[PDB]
Order: structure tokens, then C-alpha cells, then sequence
């Protein structure tokens, strides 16, 4: 067989998975310059609707010409999709930020979303019970299991919806640790009512082991994403002699920071960051700066790309995994996650006003509050949920992609005018100076002084300690590439310094 | 009760939180006597490791004196109480709060200043960065970034431009947020 | 149950596969720093033998303690451990090079793989047949197949063990144009006799359409290579304003043009470098100067990282995948080999110097013949032939196994010192200038005249027609970076210009 | 057979890559009795279009004469003549050859200079660089990269450092291979 040219034969068998993946990331790419290149749509539409309208758009084409559009599944998303997103909001950090707004952001998600979870279950028990034959016999448990996957904001979606806006930083990295800090108190109500579902009678020692369970999830998995990061520190110590592998050590001990600790069930969304926070100090100094340039500009790749595609994926997943449209419960889940998320912020700013320093005026809590997108991590913990524990899965999806499409659209082509007609702070923070940094070094420690003269210890005497120890038995330990002790006025010069003659070289004419 | 409502009104905070920076006050005095001095405040287990300890310690006193009683401990620390928007807005007649972002960018120019001339120099960079900085690193490495500094704040063109361009370059810094703090009744 | 902990469980059952993964890239990343840690093993061995060496040390504490060693697979390797090195090899392609030393790579790839793969068809045959009954029955088609995947010198090993002697460049592109175009007779002569097995009768037509299928393989993969090139810089010019998504215009635009000839079983490893060499020119330019150090050295970190992990699995899977010796027929298949290559090569080089300006000294001669090394490709190949069309795989795998471990340790721990005791020119061109580069042009514009006025028309005239049309009809269609006409002069100039003074602002003291 | 030995021995081609350049000669002669001018050169095709097409053809000529005849076109071009290791090695008397790797380089400088006054110059660099590159680029962009290389090359002092430290840049340039061309046969 094969008459004319022996040799050449269609082999789409053995590069058809490599082959549609790269096929995909292309669309990405090119979408992506698309609405860049068209003038004015960036002001109208928040370009993460289009990316879910064209995600859609191609499920439609792909359906309905005879082939099945591939529902953007659960674990090509958690272990892909999500550690680029994760490493890359946690690698880039403004730790200041956290630093200071460290409560809030700590009660934002420990105590916002074990609210919202609980609310939503409550109130959705209630209409489900009063609703009619078909949204009845979901039962409590089943309705807690919805709110905890409905409740709980994408740390993707709220990001790539509030990097355009240039939001006040304050805000900005409100939002930032609500969502990052947000999945410690998902993964342990997913995985604990899960199991709170088939254990016939609850008692409650159970309960006070779901405590346990949360410590346990948060605590070590920080201490996870400590322990390799202590270990891509102490590995680019060694690398002065091998060059071509640094942009690697970042890599190879974070993502094995995030399956050694999703590994053990608990959160890696938030142990990636840990281990994205205790890298950066000790892989920004003792690696080159190319190497530096090449980690900075990949990850930032690597995340805007996979967004892309997790937003294309939620617009090819609608087409073929949304189904079983039940009224009442759907606007139900609308307006009382929408009423709930509202209602927690308005009492946990109350709670919060009466202890930070820069209140949150009521243009910082409606930002919040409105402004806490549904993303792909209310998808894919949706679909996990099996059909045959939970025979109430046709309708979970179709309301989960009911309120992706809500919070992503209508919270999402309307926070870009609502910014602008509540008047809030826009970015004020674009560049960057050097008296910037003498004189905020100044006042820090200042700080440091009078607070321990008061008494009041807080968050500069513990950042006292902290960098007092990681300047003695750190530092000396761990990065040795000659810079065991230059501070961080000097290597601010350095950088601010290369930057200006690289620009200033760049325009030769 | 003691005397303490005109100190409220003089600094502007709550009761108890006199109340608890009295405590203090009791617990660090180590005798009636010697209410506040530098030996007292030169004690403290950790600000003496602080780089900035000794200018503290100075910054708090008025004058050449060395005592401080607890009114002015409360008057020179009531420059870090967080500023309220509310009751800051609600009746603008003159600039009596102590925390008012003014005085708190005021309170860096006299902690740089050698004496209280406004006169930020080359001589004061370079010592406040020497402080902050270790004793290791280069000298005129230290002057290059000093006077890097000097040059891009500098519109004076004396070099100096102590105050005015002063709250300029830090206008892009929330001093709000940054410089105060929120004592605990 | 799960009394204690209720939420923490261990799921490794749908990490395993991405965290197997991620420790054998760990474990590369570790060899790697430590042979370049310890001192003076680097002189001693080739370090490419110690990576075989802990392949099958690892497979024998894989095996051996109860689990299958990981048998590197094929198809895991034609696709992502492969175009890496070969993009690599393709992207930082000396090309002045190859376009001078045209003919020779050109000869000792096109009909210097077509004869050894001949030759060993030839003699393993005779003593196939003279030599015993367990090595007898395999006939001549089964010979031709194996001749034509053991003569296949890889274009991993070469590179990857004359990176550290730093040999001619000559010598040097010599051996980089055999490797590289070495695929386009490999996959002729691979796909091609397969199909002349159970053919039963060959007739001679089918020869015939052979041939065209080899210029088929050859033209048609370069073809794609470029088409997916003028489409990677004409996407290339439309990115200034989206600058985070350069890194990857150069990755999924080449590894879609290696899976789009592949699949049609055309060469890959051609195309894909053909897809390098047109990209550069048009990549290199309108991209940014960041973007580009992160394309080039995070290009160096994947193959750096993809030839480690392919030498640690031929390590590994020589411990599980070698087996059923035959004396006669590997003592045969080595001298076999070694004599075909040889004499190939002295047989080509008296053929060329009747037509070449730098004659090849018998040094050349002897570090080509000597240096080819057989790699992965000869063992990936080696196992794809299905144990039930050819029943002889059984010792087909552990004559290629004997050959790679031949070609890597004795051909490679004994070229260090053969070129030192030889004496050959290595590497006098470490270093770069500009009165190089100024004078160079003008050398080669001298050439471009004369050569026009003897009427030689050759390999300047030819660069010629080809700069004049692609300074006329694209890089002004192409580049449209504002870089339509600035030649290479001004170019090299800002690249050096912007090298110096990098280098110069982080001697800071 | 006409007289060629002599042109063997003073060039060093063999006898067919002579009898095909004369080949191309009486072909590109368009008439005997103007052998090789000025003209003849100039109205091939292509080389009118190379930015050193007047420079070749200016430089073929000894002098200031505008004919060339067979023999010298063969003195001239066989400065092209590929080194050969074996031919250059076997006896060593006296640098008979004309490809020898110093004239290789004597041609480059005699195309560069303005005259034969062995002077490389800041005008003789920038002239031929704006020959190669295009007329739209800077100009005293151009005086950089001229001024550039002859810093960096001038060891002599005068800017200028004509030949002997021109060999010493261009040793790190493999010639032999670079600016030979085999003639076939
Ligand atoms: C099974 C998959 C559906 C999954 C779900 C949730 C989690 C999690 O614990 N935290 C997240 N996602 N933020 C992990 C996974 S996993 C181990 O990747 O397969
Ligand atoms: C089937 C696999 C075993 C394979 C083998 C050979 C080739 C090839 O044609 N050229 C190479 N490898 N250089 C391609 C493949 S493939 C399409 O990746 O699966």
C-alpha cells in the first residue's frame, strides 16, 4: 500500500496530544495580541470577558461540527495551570504590603470565607427546602459543599480582572491575599464535609478534628513551601560554577513544593507562595542578572499565558459542561453569594476599622466586597464532585458556571466604571525612586524604635526580629555569593543603576 | 483619675490609651526621681541595637535638658497617632493635631538634621546612612548614593533643599500608612 | 475512618505522574552542579559518561529493590526531550559556517549515513549468515535495519561531548551539519526499509519512488521549517505592544513546525532546525533586547537540562533494556561500525579536498571518524521496531547498547585526550571584536566581486541574491520593527555597545 | 596551445582553471583591442550593484593605466588562489606566491587606502563604511564605529597603525578559508 512516496504517511496518533495542547496555546497567543492590536475594546470590555466569550465561541464551533469540546478537566488545572498563576503572584510580591496589611488579609480569608461557605449553605438549605420537588433532597451537607466551592474567589480571575485597572496598592493586595490565602480554608471545606458527608452521624469531636485539620493545613503548608525554599536557596549557593541551570532551581522546588504538599492534601495554593516568599531574598542575590531577567520574564509568560488559557477553557467549558438549568436555585445562589460576600465584608471591616491604621472607607469595602471575582477554581472543584456520592451534580455546574459568567462578566465589564465613578484611588505608585527608598528605610526604622519603647509589640518589632535572624544565621548560611551583607540600600542602587544605563545605552539614537 | 484630659485634647488620643502608655511609663521608669532621662531610655533591651537609638532618644527631648516628663513623652509621640479622616474633616479651623502629615514628615527632617538649623546635608546623609548601613561597606560608595540622592531631591540648587522638596519626593509615599501607629488600650 | 487528621490523605495517584517527573529533573539538575563541583573530574571523564553511569546506577537501585526502572520511552522522546537540543543546536547555529562549509555537511549527512547504513547492512549480513544458528534467520531487510538506527550518529551526544573540548570550529560545525542533517537519512532509511520488509517483492520501481521519497523527507522538511518561520516573524512584528508573550512566539511556533513534519513523517530534526535559522534573522530584531536574553538563555537551560536526562536514561534503561547477548553479532556490529565509519570517512574526504578550500588535514579526518558518536537515536530507534514484525529485537537493542556505551565512553573519555595528543587548533576564536566583524564584511563583499567577475558563481554569489532579496522583499514585509535597514554593522555595534557597558556598570567595586 | 606556463609559474593556478579564465575573458572582452578597461568592468551585471564595485575595479590596475590585459587580470586574481599546506610547505626559499597569507591582507589594505600611501585613515573607514552600509544611516554614528575601530586597532598612536597591527587584529580572522575562491576547472 502507499503507492506514490513510500515513506510519507499521516501519523496523528502519537503527536495529537502535544499537538492540540500546542494548537491551544497558540489560539491563547494569538488572541491575546488580538484584542491588544484592535484600538479601544481594552477600555469597554475587561479583556477576560472576550477571552471567556471566544472560549465559548470555539465550543460552539467545535460542537455542533461533530466533535466534543474538551471540558478544561480538574487536574490538568490544578497541577498546569494553576502553579504558573500561584508562583507568579507569589514570586512577585509587594511583601510590604502583606507585611502591614497582614490582619485583614488573614480575615479576609480565614474567617470571610468560612462565613460566606456557611452562608450560603444556610440560605440555600432554606430555599431548597421551600423551592419544589426537583431542587429539594439536596440536603445540608450537599449544600455545604456548594457553598464552600461556589465561595471561594479565584486567585486567578481576580487578578487578571484587577491588573488593568491599577487599583490603590492597599486595595490591590487586599484582593491579592483574600484570594492566595483563600484556598487554606477551601481545601479543608471541600475535603472535610466531603468526608463529613458519608460519616452518618456527625457528632462533634469531628468538628473540633476539622480545626485541627485547618491549622494543619495552613501551618504546614507554609512550612512545606519554608522547607523548599530553604532548599532553592541553599541550591543556587552552589550553582557559581553552572550557569545554565538557574532559571530551573525556581522552578523544580516550587512545583515540588506544590505536589509534595498537595500531595499530603493540603493547600498548595498557598504553600507555593510560601515557598515563592522565602526564594526571592535568597535567588534574587546569589544567581546572575540575566538569569534573573530570564526567571522574571518567563514566569510572567508562563502566567499570562496559562490565565489565558484557564479563561478560554471556562468559555469552551460552558458550551459542553453546563446543563440542567434549575430556576430557583440558580438565582437563588446569585443573590446569596452576592448578599453574602457584601454582608461578610461590611461586618469584617467593621471588626477589622476598630484595630488597622488606614481604615477601609467604604469605597475599600464596596471594591472588595464587589470586586471578589468566581473563577476556574469554583469550575474545576465543581467537577470533581462525583455524580454518584452527590446525585445533584447536573445542577451544581450549571449554577457554578451561572456565577463564574455573573462575577466574571457583570462584576467584571463593571468594575472598570464603577472604579472611575466611585473615584477611588488609581495606582499612584507607577514609578520608583531612590529617595523613595532611603527615607521609607528611615521611617521603618524609626518605627521599630518607638514601638519597642512603647511596648506595643506589632509588626515592625517582629520584622525586627525576623531580619536581625535572617541577617545573623541566615544569609550568612544561605546565600554566599559575596553578598552575605550588603543591604538592601546597596543592591537597590545596584539594580536602579543598571536599569538607567541600560535604558540610557539603549537610546543611542 | 489623674489629670489627663488636657493631655487628651493636647495630643488627641483615647483614654486608655493613656491609660496603658502610663503603665509604660511606670514600668520604664525605674524611679520616680528619674521620670524619663537617656540613661533610662539607653536601657531599653533592643532599640539601642537599632541603628536609630541614640537620635531617638535625643529626638524625644525639646531641648538641651535631659529629662522628659509623661506629658512630652506624650507630646512627642503623639506625632506617630494614625491620622482619622473623619476627625480630621470635620472641622477645619488650624492645624492643632500633632499627627497631621505635616508634623510627621517634620519629625524625619529633625531626626536627619544634626541641630534643628533644617539643614539636611551631604554630612548628615551620610551619617544617618552609615547608621543604617553597616561600618563594612565603602565610604565613598556610601557618598555616591548620599549625594545620588542629594542631586535627584535637590531643586534648591544648594544642594541642600531640606524641607520644601522634601514632602515633594515624599508625596509618592503613603506616610499615613506608613509612619504611625496604633497603640493597643 | 481517617479518625485522626479527617481532611489529610495522601493522593499519589494523581501526582505521581508530574511528581516522578519532577524529581528525575531534580535529580539532572543535582548531577549536573555536582560533576561540575568536584574538581578536576571534569578533565578526566567526558561528563557525559558519569550521566550514563548514574542512569544505570539509579537503574539498579530501581531494579533490584522491587520496581521496574522507568525504560525511557520512545515517543516521550522523539517529542520533549528532543526538539530542545535540536532547537538549541538550530538557534545558536554559527551560520557563516554552514553556509561555507556547505558541501561537506551536506556529504558526510546525505551519502555518509547512506553508505555506512549500507556497509553495515552489507557485512553484518555476511556474517549474520556465517555465523550460528542464534544469530543466523535474520535476513538482509532486518540487517538494513539495523545498519540504518545504529548509523545514526546523534545529534545529542556529539554536542553534547564536544561542547568541553572546544574543538575547530571547522571541525566543530563538521561534526554539528553530519548530526543534524544526519535525521533526514535516518527517517528515509528507517520508514523506508520497514515498509521494504514486508513488501514482498521490492521490484525496482520502488527504489525510485525510495529516492524521491529521500528528497521528499529532505526539501518538503525544510519547507515547513521555513513556513512555520516566516509566520514566527511575521507574528513576531505585530507583538510590541503585548511584551510578555515573546518567549513563546519562538517555542510553539518551532515545536509546531517539528510536530507538523513530523506528523506528515517528514525529518523533524531538520525542519525544526530550518525553523531556526529563519527565525533568528527576523526574531532577533523586533523583539525586545529582554525577551531575547530570556529566549536564549532559558533555550540553553532546556537543552542543557534535556541532554542530562536523556544520558541519565539511556543510564537507565540499559539496567532494563539490555539483554539476549550475542557474541558474534556484537563483537560484529562494533568493528562493523567502526571500520564503516573510517573508511567512509576517508573514502568522502578524498572526494571532497579535490573540491574544498581548507583541506581536510588528517587530523579532521581522524577526529570525524573517531567523534561520531551513536546516541539516544540509536537506541529510541532501536526500540520501535515491534518485537513481532522483526522477531530479532532482543539482541537489536543489546548490540545498540553496546555500541552507544562504545561511542560515549570509548570514543568519549579517550577524545579528550586524542585531540590533545594530535594536537589539533582548538577553539582560537573564544572571544569577539569589532575590527573582526567590520573587516569580515569587507572580505566577503571582496569576494562577492570577484567571484562575480571570474564567473565561479558559488557560495558568495548565492549569499548574495539571498541578502539583496531579503533586504528588498522582506525585512521591510517582515521585521517592521523600525529595523527594515539597519545593517548588521549597526547591529553587532549596539550589541557589543550594550554587552560592555552591562559589564562595565556591575564592576561597581 | 598558446603560451600559459609562464602565467603558471608566476601565479600558481593550473592549467585549466587558466584555460577557463580565459574563457570568461575573451567572453567579457566584447572586443581584442579593449582587453580589459575600466568599462568592460563596470557594465557586468552585478558588481555595479556591490558597494565595492568601483574600488575592485580600480583596483585590479597596477597603475594609473585604464587597460588590463589576460596576463594581469591572472596577477590580480590569483591573490584569490586558495592557500595549500603541502605546496606552501614542501620548499621554502622566498614568499614566490601570491596567495600568501601576507598578501591576503596587502590586498585589504591597498583596497582600503585612497592611494597606495600605506595610510588607513578615520576618512578612508568612514568612506568605505558608508560604502557598505546604506546612505539613510548617521553619519557620525558612522564616525563612532569608525573612531571605535581605530582606537581599538591603533596601537601606533597616530590613529592610524596602517598594516602591521592590521595582521594582528585580523589573525584571530582565519583568511585562508575567508577571502579564497576556488576556480573551477
Ligand atoms: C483532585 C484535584 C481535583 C484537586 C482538587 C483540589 C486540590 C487542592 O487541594 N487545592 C487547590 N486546588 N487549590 C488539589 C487537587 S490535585 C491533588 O491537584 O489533583
Ligand atoms: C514514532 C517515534 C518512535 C518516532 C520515530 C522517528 C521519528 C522521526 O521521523 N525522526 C526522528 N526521530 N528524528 C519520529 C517519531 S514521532 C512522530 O515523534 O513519534
Amino acid at each position: 500500500p502507499r503507492k506514490a512516496f513510500p515513506v510519507l504517511g499521516i501519523d496523528y496518533t502519537h503527536v495529537r496530544t502535544p499537538f492540540e495542547i500546542s494548537l491551544w496555546i497558540l489560539l491563547a497567543c494569538l488572541m491575546k495580541i488580538g484584542f491588544h492590536v484592535i484600538p479601544t475594546i481594552s477600555s469597554i470590555v475587561p479583556e477576560s470577558c472576550l477571552l471567556i466569550v471566544v472560549g465559548l465561541l470555539v465550543g460552539g464551533l467545535i460542537k455542533g461540527v461533530g466533535e466534543t469540546p474538551p471540558f478544561l478537566q480538574s487536574d490538568v488545572f490544578f497541577l498546569f495551570l494553576l502553579p504558573p498563576i500561584i508562583l507568579d503572584a507569589g514570586y512577585f510580591l509587594p511583601l510590604r504590603q502583606f507585611t502591614e496589611n497582614l490582619g485583614t488579609i488573614l480575615i479576609f480569608a480565614v474567617v470571610g470565607t468560612l462565613w460566606n461557605a456557611f452562608f450560603l449553605g444556610g440560605l440555600m438549605y432554606a430555599v431548597c427546602l421551600v423551592g419544589g420537588e426537583q431542587i429539594n433532597n439536596i440536603g445540608l451537607l450537599d449544600n455545604l459543599l456548594f457553598g464552600s466551592i461556589i465561595s471561594a474567589v479565584d486567585p486567578v480571575a481576580v487578578l487578571a480582572v484587577f491588573e488593568e485597572i491599577h487599583i490603590n496598592e492597599l486595595l490591590h493586595i487586599l484582593v491579592f491575599g483574600e484570594s492566595l490565602l483563600n484556598d487554606a480554608v477551601t481545601v479543608v471545606l471541600y475535603h472535610l464535609f466531603e468526608e463529613f458527608a458519608n460519616y452518618e452521624h456527625v457528632g462533634i469531636v469531628d468538628i473540633f478534628l476539622g480545626f485541627l485539620s485547618f491549622f494543619v493545613v495552613a501551618l504546614g503548608g507554609v512550612l512545606v513551601g519554608v522547607v523548599y525554599g530553604v532548599i532553592a536557596a541553599f541550591t543556587s549557593r552552589f550553582t557559581s560554577h553552572i550557569r545554565v541551570i538557574e532559571p530551573l532551581f525556581v522552578f523544580l522546588y516550587s512545583y515540588m513544593a506544590y505536589l509534595s504538599a498537595e500531595l499530603f492534601h493540603l493547600s498548595g495554593i498557598m504553600a507555593l507562595i510560601a515557598s515563592g516568599v522565602v526564594m526571592r531574598p535568597y535567588v534574587e542575590a546569589n544567581i546572575s542578572h540575566k538569569s534573573h531577567t530570564t526567571i522574571k520574564y518567563f514566569l510572567k509568560m508562563w502566567s499570562s499565558v496559562s490565565e489565558t488559557l484557564i479563561f478560554i477553557f471556562l468559555g469552551v467549558s460552558t458550551v459542553a459542561g453546563s446543563h440542567h438549568w434549575n430556576w430557583t436555585f440558580v438565582i437563588s445562589t446569585l443573590l446569596f453569594c452576592l448578599i453574602a460576600r457584601v454582608l461578610g465584608v461590611l461586618g469584617l471591616t467593621w471588626f477589622i476599622n476598630k484595630f488597622r491604621i488606614v481604615k477601609l472607607t467604604p469605597k475599600d469595602q464596596f471594591i472588595i466586597a464587589y470586586g471578589g471575582l468566581r473563577g476556574a477554581i469554583a469550575f474545576s472543584l465543581g467537577y470533581l464532585l462525583d455524580k454518584k456520592h452527590f446525585p445533584m451534580c447536573d445542577l451544581f455546574l450549571t449554577a457554578i458556571i451561572t456565577v463564574i459568567f455573573f462575577t466574571v462578566f457583570v462584576q467584571g465589564m463593571t468594575i472598570r466604571p464603577l472604579v472611575d465613578l466611585l473615584a477611588v484611588k488609581k495606582k499612584q505608585e507607577t514609578k520608583r525612586s531612590i529617595n523613595e527608598e532611603i527615607h521609607t528605610q528611615f521611617l521603618d526604622h524609626l518605627l521599630t524604635g518607638i514601638e519597642d519603647i512603647c511596648g506595643h509589640y506589632g509588626h515592625h518589632h517582629w520584622k525586627d526580629k525576623l531580619n536581625r535572624f535572617n541577617k545573623k544565621y541566615v544569609k550568612k548560611c544561605l546565600i554566599a555569593g559575596e553578598r552575605s551583607k550588603e543591604p538592601q540600600l546597596i543592591a537597590f542602587y545596584h539594580k536602579m543603576e543598571m536599569k538607567q544605563a541600560i535604558e540610557l545605552v539603549e537610546s543611542g539614537g | 483619675d489623674e489629670e489627663l484630659e488636657e493631655i487628651k485634647k493636647e495630643t488627641g488620643f483615647s483614654h486608655s490609651q493613656i491609660t496603658r502608655l502610663y503603665s509604660r511609663f511606670t514600668s520604664l521608669d525605674k524611679g520616680e526621681n528619674g521620670t524619663l532621662s537617656r540613661e533610662d531610655f539607653q536601657r531599653i533591651p533592643e532599640l539601642a541595637i537599632n541603628p536609630l537609638g541614640d537620635r531617638i532618644i535625643n529626638a524625644f527631648f525639646p531641648e538641651g535638658e535631659d529629662q522628659v516628663n509623661f506629658r512630652g513623652f506624650m507630646r512627642t509621640l503623639a506625632h506617630f497617632r494614625p491620622i482619622e479622616d473623619n476627625e480630621k474633616s470635620k472641622d477645619v479651623n488650624g492645624p492643632e493635631p500633632l499627627n497631621s502629615r505635616s508634623n510627621k514628615l517634620h519629625f524625619a527632617f529633625r531626626l536627619y538634621d544634626l541641630d534643628k538649623d533644617e539643614k539636611i546635608s551631604r554630612d548628615e546623609l551620610l551619617q544617618v546612612l552609615r547608621m543604617m548601613v553597616g561600618v563594612n561597606i565603602s565610604d565613598e560608595q556610601l557618598g555616591s548614593i548620599a549625594d545620588r540622592t542629594i542631586q535627584e531631591a535637590d531643586q534648591d540648587g544648594d544642594s541642600a533643599a531640606s524641607f520644601t522638596e522634601f514632602v515633594k519626593v515624599l508625596e509618592k509615599v503613603d506616610v499615613e500608612q506608613k509612619m504611625s501607629i496604633r497603640f493597643l488600650h
